[PDB]
């Protein structure tokens, strides 16, 4: 009998996360310009309430933009570990998708996936401001659906036993 | 080429020992001289050029090292000379080039030093022009070019904890060692590099 | 350039812009379009006589045109000679340049 | 440089009253006062006035008591520069400027009967500057010169449109669809049946921007 | 590893490479690898000179670079709204440049010695002249707030003061050497004009102290010599006049003509001066010729092959 | 060197405070007003319009 | 003098005494210097294999100095004993004992100077620094070993229990 | 998510005539649709209400009007769902609406007649991001995909395909296991006349 | 020459008084004056 009351509460709780999903100040290469040029005037983020937090403790959300190195990747696995719960995480550009036109660079953490969880992939080099904003808006999406995605079964009663 | 341009002979005539060969191409600009140079007298040259009246107001532009062991004529063979820098890059296993620009004579100048000693060691530049540290650092983090006597050895764009010389004929594309998350270590580990091919 | 060159034209009639390198046909347009006085165009056209070119010419009538420069006692005396010139060397192939 | 100019100097426009291009109201009295200043001393290096003046003591003052930037700078860039129409774009309501040349979603294109354009060429594979395109090719059961698989990784794919333009068939195409954010990186790795769908979702206007196009050299 | 990845790779397979390594600034690191490319092969892009556009776009990302080192400056300090007005005039120059590559920030238009001149439109002059209207008045209100701004001044008066032996010694160059007093410019050096600065005037203004409000001022001032330039360059490929008639005074002005929509003709230059290449391109296609289809084949598989030599190109 | 030529930021329009920049602003307000107008005198524009039939 | 291996780059044991009211004096061969090591020059060359070797000898014993705190500000103390790094770092010097050229010698002594500064700056994982100190033949001590290989291939010769594993993949 | 239409926006005879044309749920949910400013529901000018330039094949309605005071502003689309705030994803939109919204092109889709697109036989219609859905698209070779193992086979048989050895009993000629060959091919040499 | 007055390619070099004078400003700024009324006034 606690589930009734859980339910508005989780939907509450998903349109509050939502609303605050703010984007941590961490950005490489062009793909992380694409990005800035995404938090101008013209592409209002803060439409949508995305205001860069430039400390991982107080940051929800990891836009990974740029290429990762191997002088770059125990800081970024430490920087996602420090970062504060509940996080979601976004890379943005080819190079942190795949490498991109350095996926054969010895120099090349030939993935983000392979160092850090990552929930959302961008795939312009460098994507769009339209294109980051649309992956954020489904990021967006899926994290206030995936709060209460039905993994309970209902009981006879239809009640989430 | 329609501006004044002469061969800075003045370099041979202080020294006074070293046969100078200057070479000037239409593939540059107008102002631009390449010369060989011993390694003996490197840091005399340096020395003469950082503290002479119309040299003097000299910057050094570039630097960087040629891997002479495998640069090979791919094509046009016979069009070969008697007097070309592609000769003497095939004569020698590598090849410095320092490429400094005089505004009191408006010109660049690029110094070739041939290097055929198997340590590839050569005097250090970093006391005489001070852009120069940090350009010899990375020359000798990718090309194992050793500056002597240098101002700081310490490493420029390497990975840490990799010991070696990607900008190298030898070395592959892919290199050796790759970076994966280890969770037995729940860190960062390094392992072999299995790459995919096309 | 000029070093161990010749600017002689090979159909002894006209010089054709495959004659010459194409980087000083390239500066000689740009130098022609950006005279801005006749007596600056006098002086170009004057100094670069050796290498003087048909669509040179054309261009430079065309720019004293779109930009209504004066023609003045210089364009009377010098441009008048060279152009007295390049009409007498004209020939059937040369419709578009003398038409201009 | 390679050819020869006498006189150096580049004479400035003749300045006569008669001249055609005499402009008027070239110079400003009202603005041009230049000449008053072009001799301070602190413009041109750390020396200072050889006799300091009551205008510059008065401008000091002004400088310090008053503080007068904060109220400049409040009237200047608030007050006014606030009162400006919005440049923002509706995202989710409306779409930005995109050029027709816009290097979107990579996508395989078809003759107007649904043939496969792709004619196997691997013009495609040796242009990808990053090898981002992967062909295997083999005789088709009716012998055209199709692929067995055509794989293009946008993990490693820049989405630079060079396979478009070295395309011999005007197979490769880069269609304007760029919300292809995926939530897999498995996902990402587009293939030859996904790349046909794609292409078919949008063929369109892939078709219109293909004639626009080619009307531009026609 | 840039270095290694483009040796690894054919002339025309490391394009792109370029634009990663000055990310800012795109275009001027293309139109170098372009100038140099030609120097290698001995020769100079006749259609991309006649054409201006690589003036044109050297000056777009010159101003562009401008407006985003003045933005982060800017926030640096302390200014939150510089940043903004940057990025929307960054936004605009962005879309403009897209227009002919289809990229905000990497176009990668500048081919070696070959100009793609389908893309090329009069109304992409005129939204550049528009442009042109629009970055000066947001350079004016920019420096409405940062010129004269005590704190700003106080910010960087007398900061990080060089000289001309300091910047000897470590080879400052570009707007440090601009504000240390050097008048040292590529661009406006004879064995060093590279594309269209030896013909057309512009203003460079060098700083008497070195400091960190020498260099702000240099950058505005090159902004602004910048967008006059750009104004003379698009005149200089503008046909300013046209056939009035002998009766009366009117201008003939046609009725189903360019020329009469527009007075910008991007193509007027090349078709005179060059009017057998610009037949010759403008005929022949590789769909149509197999010659130009063996000319395809070869670029886009094995690439031109460049004469032996080595060679150094600033731009 | 001996007669050098000063900018001064003076007015509170950078434009203003450069003779040459108030000219080129002047010729561009100019081009442009002649542009409109030259563009108002037909009153009708042609453009592109692509055809189905084209992809025949 | 000034560089980073400097007596005067030494933190205060007090703040506001050096050592005590008496003498002076600070730790820095065995643990960090006061300041960050701004400039590292070239080792001075050295004509002499017997001055290479002194100066190699030297090398390993700045680098046995500093093991401890090594090992215990990155803990990493549990893979193995302080004696044992040690051990292994000798082990990993004894396979480069062939080299003879005193350039190379010079330079791979540079190189491994400063790797240890950065290991000593922590600027390096505590998981890649691992590599060097591990055992060459033995397991990690800081967690459990399985004797699978010993016990099936007991006795077994090399090419046979190289041939038993099989070089590549067995599905590709 | 009340007042959609502010008083001041509907104080005008635009929202009058909306309102009595459309009713009272188009006039309310247009504003839901594609609220981009109170001052811009249903257009800039107070006049009247712009016109319907088009409706998608998703039920979304484009339309454009120019007293927008942006120019980055002029053509707007309103989707039909709108569950909440965020809901809906610049995604929905049809291929043929993407060129004119995003004026890549000033064509507009048709209806019917003259179509500024052609019309293909193998023309599908366009679908939201799969991604993070069931309909994602499936590599040949991903372990999710039920028919990897056909994949892998295929792709290893190029080069590696492995013998047919006999399975089960058979017959055996000595210490050959008698079994017949399949070789798709059939020798004419050995039977012929 | 385009950076000298009466340039040749002006182009826009014919009565341009109004907007001139509509675009430019119309008072020099008299070094001092304000700040002397601005201390008399808060004086006063
Ligand atoms: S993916 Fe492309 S745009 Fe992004 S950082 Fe890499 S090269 Fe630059
Ligand atoms: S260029 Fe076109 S036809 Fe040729 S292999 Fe590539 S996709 Fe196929
Ligand atoms: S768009 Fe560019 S990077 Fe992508 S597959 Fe085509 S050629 Fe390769």
């Amino acid at each position: 009998r606690v589930d009734y009351i859980v339910t508005p509460i989780n939907a509450v709780v998903s349109w509050a996360r939502q609303g605050s999903f703010w984007p941590l100040t961490f950005g490489l290469a062009c793909c992380a310009v694409e990005m800035m040029h995404a938090t101008v005037s013209r592409y209002d983020f803060d439409r949508f309430g995305v205001i860069f937090r430039a400390t991982p403790r107080q940051a929800d959300l990891i836009l990974v933009a740029g290429t990762l190195t191997n002088k770059m990747a125990p800081g970024l696995r430490r920087l996602y570990e420090q970062t504060l719960d509940p996080k979601w995480v976004l890379s943005m550009g080819s190079c942190a998708n795949g490498g991109g036109y350095y996926h054969y660079s010895y120099s090349v953490v030939r993935g983000c996936n392979r160092i850090i969880p990552v929930d959302i992939y961008v795939p312009g080099c460098p994507p769009t401001a339209e294109a980051l904003m649309f992956g954020v808006l489904q990021l967006q999406k899926s994290l206030y659906r995936q709060i209460n995605e039905g993994e309970k079964k209902y009981n006879k009663k239809d009640l989430t036993y | 080429m329609q501006n004044k341009y002469m061969q800075p002979i003045q370099l041979f005539i202080v020294f006074e020992k070293l046969n100078s060969k200057m070479w000037i191409s239409k593939k540059l600009n107008s102002n631009h001289s390449i010369a060989l140079i011993p390694s003996n007298w490197f840091y005399s040259i340096n020395l003469f050029l950082k503290r002479e009246l119309l040299f003097s107001n000299i910057t050094l532009i570039e630097n960087s090292a040629i891997d002479t062991i495998s640069y090979n004529l791919e094509t046009n063979q016979n069009d070969l000379d008697k007097t070309n820098i592609e000769n003497y890059f095939f004569k020698n296993k590598m090849l410095v080039f320092y490429n400094y620009y005089n505004y009191f004579l408006k010109s660049k100048l690029t110094l070739f030093i041939i290097l055929n000693n198997l340590n590839k060691s050569i005097d250090s530049i970093d006391r005489i022009f001070a852009n120069a540290n940090w350009l010899e650092r990375e020359t000798s983090e990718m090309y194992g070019i050793n500056y002597k006597w240098k101002i700081d050895t310490r490493k420029l764009l390497l990975d840490y904890s990799k010991i070696e010389n990607p900008m190298l004929k030898e070395f592959q594309s892919e290199g050796t060692q790759d970076a994966f998350y280890n969770i037995f270590e729940n860190q960062v580990v390094v392992l072999k590099n299995e790459t995919v091919e096309l | 350039s000029q070093r161990g060159r010749d600017y002689t034209p090979s159909n002894k009639k006209y010089l054709q812009p495959w004659e010459l390198e194409r980087k000083e046909y390239v500066e000689l347009s740009l130098a022609i379009q950006s005279a801005y006085s006749c007596k600056m165009l006098s002086e170009i056209l004057k100094d670069n006589l050796y290498m003087l070119t048909d669509y040179q010419l054309s261009f430079a009538m065309f720019h004293l045109w779109n930009h209504e420069i004066p023609i003045d006692n210089y364009f009377y005396n010098v441009i008048s000679p060279i152009l007295k010139e390049y009409i007498t060397r004209f020939d059937r192939e040369c419709n578009k340049s003398l038409a201009e | 440089g390679y050819i020869q100019r006498s006189n150096i100097h580049e004479e400035a426009p003749n300045t006569s009253v008669e001249a055609k291009h005499h402009n008027k109201t070239f110079y400003d009295p009202i603005l041009d006062i230049d000449e008053d200043l072009k001799d301070d001393i602190r413009l041109y290096g750390r020396d200072k006035p050889d006799e300091l003046d009551f205008t510059d003591v008065w401008e000091s003052s002004y400088q310090n008591i008053i503080c007068p930037e904060y109220f400049y700078h409040f009237w200047f860039c608030g007050i006014v520069y606030s009162f400006e129409p919005e440049w923002t774009i509706n995202y989710p309501f409306e779409k930005g400027p995109l050029s027709p040349l816009f290097r979107g979603e990579h996508a395989l294109r078809r003759y107007p009967t649904g043939e496969e354009r792709c004619i196997a060429c691997k013009l495609c594979q040796s242009a990808c500057p990053a090898r981002a395109i992967t062909i295997e090719t083999e005789p088709r059961p009716d012998g055209s010169r199709r692929t067995v698989r055509y794989d293009i990784d946008m993990t490693k794919c820049i989405y630079c449109g060079f396979c478009q333009e070295a395309c011999p068939v005007d197979a490769i195409v880069e269609g304007p669809n760029y919300e292809q954010t995926a939530y897999l990186h498995e996902d990402l790795f587009y293939d030859k049946y996904k790349l046909l769908e794609n292409g078919d979702k949008w063929e369109p206007q892939i078709a219109r921007n293909i004639e626009y196009l080619i009307n531009q050299p026609l | 590893g840039s270095e290694k990845l483009i040796e690894d790779r054919p002339y025309l397979q490391g394009m792109p490479y370029f634009d990663r390594f000055d990310y800012v600034s795109m275009m001027v690191q293309e139109h170098a690898y372009c100038l140099g490319i030609e120097s290698l092969l001995g020769t100079t892009n006749y259609s991309a000179t006649f054409t201006q556009i690589r003036t044109m776009y050297d000056e777009l990302t010159r101003i562009l670079n401008h407006l985003l080192a003045v933005a982060c400056h800017a926030l640096d300090v302390g200014s939150m709204s510089s940043v903004f007005w940057a990025f929307e005039e960054r936004e605009k120059l962005m879309e403009f440049y897209e227009r002919v590559c289809g990229a905000r920030m990497h176009a990668a238009f500048y081919r070696p010695n070959e100009v793609n001149l389908n893309a090329v439109s009069s109304f992409l002059m005129e939204d550049i002249l528009e442009f042109s209207r629009n970055f000066f008045t947001t350079l004016n209100e920019m420096h409405n707030v940062l010129t004269y701004n005590k704190i700003w001044k106080q910010r960087l008066i007398n900061i990080g003061t060089y000289s001309f032996q300091t910047c000897l010694d470590y080879g400052l160059t570009g707007v440090m050497a601009r504000s240390c007093g050097l008048k040292r410019d590529l661009r406006l050096s004879k064995t060093e004009t590279y594309a269209n600065y030896y013909y057309l005037n512009f203003r460079s203004y060098t700083g008497q102290h070195g400091d960190c409000y020498d260099r702000f001022l240099i950058r505005m001032n090159e902004m602004c010599e910048s967008l006059n330039i750009v104004n003379q360059s698009i005149n200089k490929i503008s046909k300013f006049n046209n056939i009035v008639s002998i009766n009366t005074k009117k201008n003939i002005l046609n009725k189903e003509n360019f020329n009469r929509q527009t007075t910008v003709l991007p193509h007027l230059v090349l078709s005179y001066l060059n009017k057998n290449d610009y037949n010759l391109k403008n005929t022949k296609n590789d769909y149509n010729s197999m010659e130009e289809l063996i000319t395809h084949f070869k670029y886009w598989s094995k690439g031109l092959k460049v004469e032996s030599g080595y060679t150094y190109q600033s731009v | 060197k001996y007669n050098p030529e000063l900018y001064i930021y003076k007015t509170y329009d950078m434009a203003a405070d450069d003779p040459v920049w108030r000219q080129v602003k002047l010729d561009l307000e100019w081009t442009f007003e002649n542009i409109a107008e030259r563009r108002e005198s037909l009153g009708y524009m042609p453009t592109f319009k692509g055809d189905p039939n084209f992809w025949q | 003098m000034n560089h980073y291996w400097g007596s005067s780059n030494t933190i205060p044991a007090s703040s506001t005494q050096n050592n005590n009211y008496f003498s002076g004096g600070g730790n820095n061969v065995t643990i960090r210097g006061n300041e960050i090591m701004e400039r590292l020059p070239s080792q001075t060359p050295s004509q002499n294999m017997v001055q290479a070797s002194m100066k190699t000898l030297r090398f390993y014993r700045k680098f046995c100095r500093l093991i401890p705190f090594i090992l215990r500000i990155h803990n990493i103390g549990t893979k193995f004993t302080a004696q044992q790094a040690m051990i292994n770092f000798g082990n990993y010097i004894r396979e480069r004992n062939h080299y003879r050229d005193p350039g190379l010698i010079d330079h791979r002594i540079q190189l491994g100077y400063e790797l240890l500064y950065e290991a000593e700056m922590h600027f390096s994982q505590h998981t890649i620094l691992m590599q060097y100190l591990s055992p060459y033949n033995t397991p990690l001590s800081d967690r459990g070993y399985s004797y699978l290989e010993k016990v099936k291939y007991g006795n077994k010769s090399k090419f046979l229990q190289g041939f038993y594993k099989g070089n590549k993949p067995t599905e590709f | 998510g009340l007042w959609s239409w502010t008083i001041n926006q509907m104080l005008t005879p635009k929202f009058w005539v909306h309102l009595r044309r459309e009713g009272f749920i188009k006039t309310w949910t247009r504003g839901h649709k594609a609220s981009r400013h109170a001052h811009y529901v249903g257009g800039n000018r107070t006049d009247g209400y712009t016109k319907q330039v088009g409706e998608d094949e998703f039920g979304n309605r484009y339309y454009e009007d120019f007293d927008v005071d942006h120019k980055n502003q002029r053509r707007w689309v309103e989707f039909s769902d709108y569950f909440m705030q965020m809901w809906s994803n610049g995604d929905k939109v049809p291929v043929g609406w993407h060129g004119w919204l995003s004026h890549q092109y000033d064509d507009f889709p048709t209806r019917t007649g003259n179509s500024a697109f052609v019309k293909h036989h193998y023309l599908k219609q366009h679908t939201a991001n799969l991604s993070n859905t069931p309909l994602n698209h499936v590599p040949q070779g991903a372990p999710q995909n039920l028919n990897r193992m056909r994949f892998i086979t295929a792709q290893r048989d190029r080069s590696r395909a492995p013998w047919q050895s006999p399975k089960g009993e058979g017959v055996f000629q000595g210490k050959k296991l008698i079994v017949a060959s399949n070789s798709p091919f059939i020798d004419d040499m050995s039977i012929r006349d | 020459r385009a950076d000298m007055a009466h340039s040749p390619f002006h182009k826009a070099i014919h009565d341009l008084e109004d907007k001139r004078s509509k675009l430019f400003p119309d008072r020099r700024r008299i070094p001092g004056r304000k700040a002397k009324l601005l201390l008399a006034a808060s004086l006063l």
